């Protein structure tokens, strides 16, 4: 996985394409190698619709969270929201792509509790948009959902699923 | 500890078996044995989206 | 309105920005100003869902264009259609944003009736998607929508609403 | 006659009266006298969204 370490630690715009013979091994040292790709397919490109949803059942559960003071009042801090949500979410499908949850961990979770305290971040909210997002990524993963739906060969990806959740749930542990 | 810079991994995933393909479909890896597919990953900055950070303010009691 | 014909003659990605006496004296220039503003808003920040929302109906009316041999039959048609679809939308919201269909008519409609007749694009299932547009856009611009909604002060904007659907009109007899 | 570059204008509102700003929010015209309100048009490509399309062809029966 050495080309994706070098991406992610130069975090400088450069992308690592990965084809062919190095495709091959990549699919081949993770389990379940191909529907892995289609189960990375299904929260990318929906990526928009799963934080839109999530971070708007935060709200309407709790509208408290945009009464003026809350955390989501004002647009400023609804984007900052959203943005979290993606970010969370992203680095959630790269767990799912390499198979482990470190990069998730060290660069995204790694002392994201502490921040959160000491700039209000309410811990419920972020805890349900979390739980919402691990929802939907679920009806995804088995193409489940309501409204979108993928195009694959059938066959059952619930060990794929559990794992995203999985991912999910470090989040939601890190987050309290 | 977590970086601070917005930044997270962009997978993108491409499929492009059924042979519609384009300028980016070619050139950017090698693709011995699997025609069609590639994994691409870049670590970009997650902006703010003014249009949806509205639009959820103005909807989120929508399902 | 010379600033947007600059950008719009040169169709090299150059933007024009229009603010402050500019854009005061432009919303002076064209009726409703500052409620034709809002109406543009509530086209082009819905752009994707009213060309998702219409091809998909175009479809599910005739699931005949998407089998073998069918008009979005493959991803390439499908991704030309809905190429075709936002492009068509812009034009119309740019026609909504100057107050006249000039640029509608010159650049994107004259000689569009053969262009799709020679290609064998159906009139039928082109009409439909327009008419799915032109009925959606008539619900953003009243903010009348079911799910998505736009905050804007209270009022009527059926005059405005009745110029986009004329655009959409001016597509609809070119197309034929 | 008709262009054939599939480009077309793209409008962007923007409506920043509630403060928040950013880069791209200065220098780009006068505000004079309409603060944080701008109309930007450019001409650009339409490109083909592989994603949408797939899309489409398996959700397109769900309203
Ligand atoms: C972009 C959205 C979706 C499309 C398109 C689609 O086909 N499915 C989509 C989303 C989706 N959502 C869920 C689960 C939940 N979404 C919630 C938010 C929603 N519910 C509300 O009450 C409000 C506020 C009024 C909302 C904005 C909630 C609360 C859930 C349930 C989460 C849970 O179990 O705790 C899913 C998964 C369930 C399903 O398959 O339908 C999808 C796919
Ligand atoms: C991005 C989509 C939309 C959101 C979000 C929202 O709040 N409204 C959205 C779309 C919208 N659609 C329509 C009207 C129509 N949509 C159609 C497509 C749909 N109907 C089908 O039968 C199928 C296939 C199963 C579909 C995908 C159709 C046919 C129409 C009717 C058009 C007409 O009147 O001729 C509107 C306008 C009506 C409304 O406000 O709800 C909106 C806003
Ligand atoms: C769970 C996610 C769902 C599901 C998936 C599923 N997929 C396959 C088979 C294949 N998927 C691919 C896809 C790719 N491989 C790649 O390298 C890339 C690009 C990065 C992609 C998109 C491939 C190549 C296969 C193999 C078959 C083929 O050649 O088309 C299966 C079949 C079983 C298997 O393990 O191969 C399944 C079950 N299916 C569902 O029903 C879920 C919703
Ligand atoms: C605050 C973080 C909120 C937010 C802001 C945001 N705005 C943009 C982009 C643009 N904003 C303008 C607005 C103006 N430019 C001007 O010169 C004037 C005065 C006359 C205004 C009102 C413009 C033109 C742009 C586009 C810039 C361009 O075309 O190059 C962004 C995008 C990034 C950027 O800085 O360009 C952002 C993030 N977004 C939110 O979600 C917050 C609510
Ligand atoms: C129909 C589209 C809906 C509607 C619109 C509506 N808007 C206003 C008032 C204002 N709208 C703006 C908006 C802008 N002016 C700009 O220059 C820009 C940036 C390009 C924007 C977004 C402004 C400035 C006003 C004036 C009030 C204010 O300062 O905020 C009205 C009120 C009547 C009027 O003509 O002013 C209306 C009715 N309202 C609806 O109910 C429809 C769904
Ligand atoms: C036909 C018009 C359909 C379509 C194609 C389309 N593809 C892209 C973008 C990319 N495709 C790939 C795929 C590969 N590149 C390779 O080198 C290989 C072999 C190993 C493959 C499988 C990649 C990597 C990209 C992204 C390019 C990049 O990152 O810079 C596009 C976008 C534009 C472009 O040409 O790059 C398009 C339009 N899209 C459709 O909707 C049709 C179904
Ligand atoms: C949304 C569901 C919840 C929410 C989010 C929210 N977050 C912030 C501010 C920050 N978020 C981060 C998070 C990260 N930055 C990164 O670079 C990474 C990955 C490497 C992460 C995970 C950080 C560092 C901040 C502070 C600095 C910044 O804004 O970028 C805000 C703004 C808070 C404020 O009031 O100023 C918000 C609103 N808010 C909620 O209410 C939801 C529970
Ligand atoms: C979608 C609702 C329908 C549909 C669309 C479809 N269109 C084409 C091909 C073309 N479309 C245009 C249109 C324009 N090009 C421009 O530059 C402009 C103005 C800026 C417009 C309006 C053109 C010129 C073509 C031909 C060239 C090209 O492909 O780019 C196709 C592909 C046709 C094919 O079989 O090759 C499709 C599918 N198809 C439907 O069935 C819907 C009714």
């Amino acid at each position: 996985l050495d080309a994706f370490s070098k991406v992610i630690t130069s975090a400088d715009g450069k992308a690592a394409y990965v084809g062919g013979a190095d495709l091959q091994a990549l699919k081949k040292f993770v389990s379940d190698g191909n529907k892995r790709m289609d189960a990375v397919n299904a929260i990318v490109s929906n990526a928009s619709c799963i934080v839109s949803d999530a971070v708007s059942g935060m709200v309407c559960e709790n509208p408290s969270l945009i009464a003026p003071n809350g955390g989501v009042y004002s647009n400023r801090k609804m984007a900052a929201c959203l943005r979290d949500a993606e970010i969370i979410l992203r680095y959630v499908s790269y767990s799912l792509l390499s198979g482990d949850s470190s990069v998730l961990e060290d660069r995204c979770l790694n002392g994201l509790k502490e921040t959160y305290s000491s700039l209000g971040v309410p811990a419920a909210g972020n805890a349900r948009a979390v739980a919402i997002m691990k929802a939907t990524v679920n009806s995804f993963i088995n193409n489940t959902a309501q409204q979108k739906k993928l195009s694959v060969p059938s066959g059952d990806c619930s060990a794929l699923a559990s794992e995203a959740g999985g991912y999910f749930d470090k989040v939601t542990s890190a987050i309290a | 500890a977590m970086a601070k810079d917005s930044k997270a991994p962009v997978v993108e995933i491409f499929d492009e078996r059924d042979g519609c393909t384009s300028a980016g479909s070619t050139g950017k890896a090698s693709d011995a044995g699997e025609k069609g597919l590639l994994v691409k990953v870049s670590m970009q900055k997650v902006g703010y989206n003014a249009i949806m950070a509205k639009s959820v303010a103005a909807s989120y009691m929508n399902a």
